[PDB]
């Protein structure tokens, strides 16, 4: 009962809110000090804010860009909203995104610079010269075993 | 030949290019420091042409001499830099 | 002796050493007797409120006031106008301080001190505000922001032409379509700036060179 | 060249000794004038606006008047009343005065390339009657006008007639730094050849 609620949220795959909401619904929102109490009830709503925070995570990483007409769906939200939940997040320093107002595109991305990117790519081809040698010594160890 | 021999990537180490954060740092480190020695050399044959090549060279710095190391270290960095062309050049073409 | 030191060093702009000599003023024209110490109670306790406005603390607006010396013996229209400009830069709401020196406005008009600081306070509200809204946001319409800051699409406009000139994020604001790009990208690379100084060495010095030559010639 | 003169003169407001040397109020017009053409911006603002000096000389006479409300306008950004006060710096500053009679024309040219200069570093895209208007001038009138100041250049922008807005090319980048270095090597490179030629002839 409560291993299916935290699951969700230790997985960095998408999950959307009206079928959140559904799942638990006769099971946990009917159990008071948890959603649907009184002051819990007032709690159930806040559910919806984690959510879509979560799902922010997954889609900075996952998408380097993407249309925000199809982020909206997403997190089922309408524009205003996901503008303002992007905004206080990239300050707080989970992610760092640029968000573009006239309704374009927002892109999720970390800075990288020249010099950066390079170093990723002599540690490549390093590598690579790596795996080639220990291909050698197994074509010479063929000639053993036939 | 059994001495001479070291390593079966030694023969195969002029591919291994380096990061080039720090082939950023040889750059820079070497056109900062050849403008202090520069300096250096400016002072040293403002006078220097009286007579007498030995006093000349204790009374205006031309012993510790900077017109020698001035030449030295863009002879040094200029070396290298020809072989990091070669080595991007190379494999940036080769592999791909 | 210590009125003069704590408007002058209110005005180089440390609120800490200001408020410190307002208060020992405060001890002496308020307990003392009264022939021009009425009006000097009364201003003395306008600049201990608005020194803790700059700081941004603005509980110590509050522990100050009460009906025992704040809005009783000294009751003015100036002491309504310290608490509104307080909640007003705490809120970050450039818009409720503008409404509050429309009202306040012969508090204002009076006092050379705080006119010079709700200046100064002016210009620091609107660059903390406007920041937070372009962080996040690149290719942002002028109109979006100017309903956030509480100001004319015009002003905000002309003010963004400023912060540029300023750097303090040295973007570049484009009026065909309404769009403010922010750019803090190095334009500047080590390397290039030594290297004009290399050569700018070499030049000197080949000037020296040739007058060695002299002689050849 | 003023480069030299701005440097002594803004000094000279702080401690001036006179036998035989113009007057203090004259000294300090002469001062306002080379802090203009030397600095910008952040530098000028502490310079000659923000000196104890000046500011406990006031203005008085109409000459040191009207150089200094045109020094303030150049800061803050009102470029309505800078043309007016620009206007005012030709007839009573830089003609009467002798130091200044030959480089009048020079002054004022360069103040317009400056002033137009400042609002395009702020600006990617502007409109023409925007831009006219600020100034107080006809749209017609300022195309006019920075048609003989583009080619030689501080501007650095374009005119797009045809979409009735002003476009502003950006060439500061590392394409800025590259371009400085070239053309301060290609006269290394003409002296090395000079005189070389020379030797080896002997």
């Amino acid at each position: 009962s409560q291993e299916s609620l935290v699951k969700l949220f230790t997985t960095n795959e998408l999950m959307r809110w009206p079928i959140v909401q559904k799942t638990y619904e006769p099971v946990l929102n009917e159990d008071d000090l948890a959603f649907g109490g009184e002051a819990n009830k007032h709690h159930w709503e806040d559910l919806q804010k984690r959510v879509i925070e979560h799902n922010l995570r997954v889609i900075s990483e996952y998408y380097s860009r993407i249309t925000l007409l199809r982020l909206n769906e997403l997190l089922d939200l309408t524009e205003s909203q996901t503008e303002t939940y992007i905004s206080d997040l990239v300050n707080q320093g989970i992610i760092y995104a640029k968000v573009n107002r006239p309704a374009k595109i927002v892109n999720f991305e970390k800075p990288k610079n020249s010099s950066q990117l390079l170093n990723e790519w002599s540690h490549n081809v390093d590598e690579l010269l790596e795996h080639i040698e220990t291909i050698g010594h197994l074509i010479t160890k063929e000639e053993i075993m036939h | 030949k059994m001495l001479m021999n070291l390593h079966k990537e030694q023969w195969q180490s002029g591919l291994k290019m380096y990061d080039y954060e720090e082939k950023e740092e040889s750059n820079l480190a070497a056109t900062k420091s050849m403008v202090k020695i520069a300096e250096q050399y400016s002072k040293r044959i403002e006078e220097e042409k009286e007579l007498t090549e030995e006093e000349l060279k204790t009374r205006y710095v031309g012993r510790q001499d900077p017109k020698k190391h001035l030449s030295e270290t863009a002879d040094e960095t200029l070396e290298n830099n020809i072989v990091s062309v070669l080595t991007a050049g190379v494999n940036s073409v080769a592999i791909k | 002796l210590d009125l003069m030191s704590g408007i002058l060093h209110c005005e180089d702009k440390d609120y800490k050493t200001a408020f410190s000599y307002f208060f020992e003023s405060f001890e002496s024209y308020h307990n003392l007797t009264t022939h021009n110490s009425y009006e000097k109670a009364c201003q003395v306790l306008k600049y201990m409120l608005l020194s803790k406005i700059m700081l941004n603390l603005i509980d110590d607006v509050k522990n100050i006031l009460n009906a025992k010396y704040t809005k009783e013996t000294y009751q003015s229209r100036g002491i309504d106008a310290m608490k509104a400009v307080a909640e007003a830069y705490n809120n970050r709401s450039l818009l409720d301080f503008n409404t509050a020196l429309k009202q306040y406005e012969k508090e204002l008009m009076g006092d050379e001190l705080t006119r010079s600081h709700f200046n100064a306070l002016y210009d620091t509200l609107l660059e903390s505000n406007l920041c937070k809204i372009i962080e996040p946001f690149e290719c942002v319409e002028i109109s979006h922001i100017s309903k956030i800051i509480g100001l004319d699409t015009q002003q905000v406009e002309g003010k963004l032409s400023q912060m540029i000139l300023d750097k303090i994020f040295y973007g570049v604001l484009d009026q065909g379509n309404g769009w403010l790009y922010v750019y803090e990208t190095p334009n500047q690379d080590a390397t290039y700036d030594s290297a004009l100084e290399l050569v700018g060495q070499l030049n000197k010095v080949v000037d020296q060179l040739f007058e060695k030559a002299s002689v050849l010639y | 060249n003023f480069k030299e003169a701005a440097k002594l003169l803004v000094d000279s407001l702080a401690t001036f000794t006179s036998i035989e040397l113009t007057s203090y109020e004259s000294i300090a017009t002469y001062a306002s004038v080379t802090g203009l053409f030397t600095l910008e911006r952040t530098d000028l603002k502490s310079k000659v606006i923000d000196s104890p000096e000046l500011l406990s000389l006031i203005s008085t006479t109409a000459a040191l008047q009207s150089i200094s409300s045109l020094t303030i306008s150049l800061y803050a950004s009102d470029y309505a009343s800078y043309f007016p006060y620009l206007l005012e710096t030709y007839a009573n500053v830089l003609i009467p005065c002798k130091y200044l009679n030959r480089h009048a024309d020079f002054f004022v040219r360069e103040m317009r390339r400056k002033v137009y200069a400042q609002l395009l570093e702020s600006y990617k895209t502007l409109s023409l009657k925007s831009m006219a208007s600020a100034f107080g001038v006809s749209v017609a009138f300022l195309d006019n006008d920075l048609g003989k100041f583009i080619p030689n250049k501080q501007l650095n922008c374009v005119i797009d007639r045809v979409n009735g807005i002003v476009e502003t090319n950006r060439p500061d980048n590392k394409n800025a730094q590259y371009h400085l270095l070239v053309k301060q090597g290609d006269g290394l490179l003409t002296k090395l050849q000079k005189y070389g030629a020379a030797v080896r002839l002997t």
